[PDB]
């Protein structure tokens, strides 16, 4: 497990940071902000140690801290740490990650 | 022209801001000789939509404790935990704040508003077109007047410190 | 697990692009774009790295990038790439596969 | 697994053919095709590979292609090959079979 | 399993006292009480022996007594003792720790 | 397994007999019994003999005859011995132990 703003997740939890939500498009027309839904990008913060899936050893989560990864649209929840948005997902809820 | 109650003609001429919008608990008084809010150089908070929340209502909150200056609430309707909050810190520390209504129902209502916005300096928030956040509020997005009297039925605003070019341009708008 | 477009999948997760709805008929008749459903054929794009079925190792998905597969009508995600559709499958949900 | 019109089934899936609809009785009454339902009776052309039940083998389905089978009333995938009706079925869903 | 109060969590619950609600905001603003929510934050006084996840063998609870912890929305058992406010939660419920 | 009153308890169910209701209070203010709800202290007075759990062997209850518990607020089952109340729980049900 690893820890982001003296918080650790525990067992298979994932903390993620979303993306800045899109302001304007790439011809220059700006967008109002209530009409912006909750970005899918995101970013790994932090994560647990994992779950023991199997008989007696720890199995550690797919994602690691610092990796791109896409968000469904629903099943996290809202952590605060120093005044700032951040959100808790299982590890099995990612659908996938941005490679590089 | 309307009714007299007594025997003699009488003139009253109407100076400033007044509009017929008392305050909206009467905790807020402050003045008991005439059961009126009185504030002298005191902070003007303009808000196009209800006024509901907690956070919609602490961070100018926090601005006024932090100047030292009287704030007016002046909103579609303050309710709720906010005007809870308004009156428990109107009792129990003293912070000088008063909350009164909008005049107006339809577009009337935005009109006067942003007058009063343009003749004290200060910022319509809650709006449909700039989309301006109760949230985010800075010390220069509030009016400033220098007197304000709020009584049971009537509020009036004196000596608003708004730009006079950007009064003059909305007189002719007006005109217009 | 195979990545396309700078995305992986995660687990058993396969990401399909669908084939292009039919526009005329084998007569010449053309046909309305809003009475067009959704394809139930596809191609596989992506694949993920596989979920742990059974004890200690991972079990790679049944697909491949490359296979011409039949999709169920409900049961797909959302996936946006270099602005273009894209949709994300469980390996299970996929009816089968078309071989040549 | 065995592919039918370059179709294969995926996992414990089997695709059937449903029999004919029954047009006239034994005594020469013809009958309306509205009042017909959903043929029970039907024959394998496509069987998947199999699921895997036990640890790290893949257990093969219980029905061959041209067994002569009998069919749930409900549970069946509309699978369209070569402008042609079949069904898809998973392998615990079939009643039985008809031994010759 | 350690016990508070002379009150003991049985299997793997655990046994939480919830952080005081704020009173006042940084810059000197009074809140009403009743607008004050649950505080999500709270802290371990008591935790059970843990459950037997595997075969055999009880498997202790993640957290341990004086841990400060974040806890979810909802799921949390009204516990009194000595006349004072406590709650009793599962340790898997629990979202996340504060290290130091 | 332990029996009491005749009454020996299947599995790994636990009865237990619930704490007298406070009639008056410290001050000495006496109380409604129809405002007394059902008191969620009570005495263990019959256990089962337990279930197996794990391949083979039977699982002991965790708690022993005469412990003092805490109870559910829902999910008990009455049981009447010599005309008087008894309740019978899960052992699972049980939330904590009263230790001395």
């Amino acid at each position: 497990g690893q820890a982001f703003r003296k918080f650790l997740p525990l067992f298979d939890r994932v903390l993620v940071e979303r993306s800045a939500a899109e302001t304007v498009t790439k011809g220059g027309i700006m967008l109002p902000e209530k009409s912006q839904g909750k970005v899918l990008q995101a970013t790994v913060v932090a994560v647990g140690s994992g779950s023991k899936g199997k008989g007696g050893e720890i199995q550690p989560v797919s994602v690691k801290v610092g990796d791109k990864v896409l968000l469904p649209e629903y099943g996290g929840t809202k952590v605060v740490l120093d005044d700032k948005d951040y959100f808790l997902f299982r590890d099995g809820d990612i659908l996938g990650k941005y490679v590089d | 022209v309307k009714d007299g109650k007594t025997l003699n003609d009488e003139l009253e001429i109407i100076e400033g801001m007044k509009f017929d919008r008392g305050y909206i608990s009467p905790y807020f008084i402050n003045t008991s000789k005439g059961q009126k809010c009185e504030f002298q150089d005191a902070y003007v908070l303009l808000s196009e939509k209800k006024i509901s929340s907690i956070q919609s209502i602490v961070p100018a909150l926090e601005i006024a404790n932090a100047h030292r200056k009287p704030l007016v609430i002046i909103a579609e309707d303050v309710d709720g935990e906010a005007l809870s909050t308004l009156v428990l810190n109107r009792l129990k520390v003293g912070l000088q704040v008063v909350a009164v209504k909008a005049p107006g129902f339809g577009d009337n209502r935005k009109n006067q508003l942003k007058d009063m916005a343009i003749a004290t300096g200060g910022a319509v928030f809650g709006e449909e077109g700039l989309t301006l956040n109760l949230e985010d509020v800075q010390p220069h997005d509030l009016g400033k007047v220098g007197e304000v009297i709020v009584t049971k039925d009537d509020a009036m605003l004196l000596k608003g410190k708004g730009d006079k070019a950007q009064i003059e341009k909305r007189i002719q708008e007006i005109i217009e």
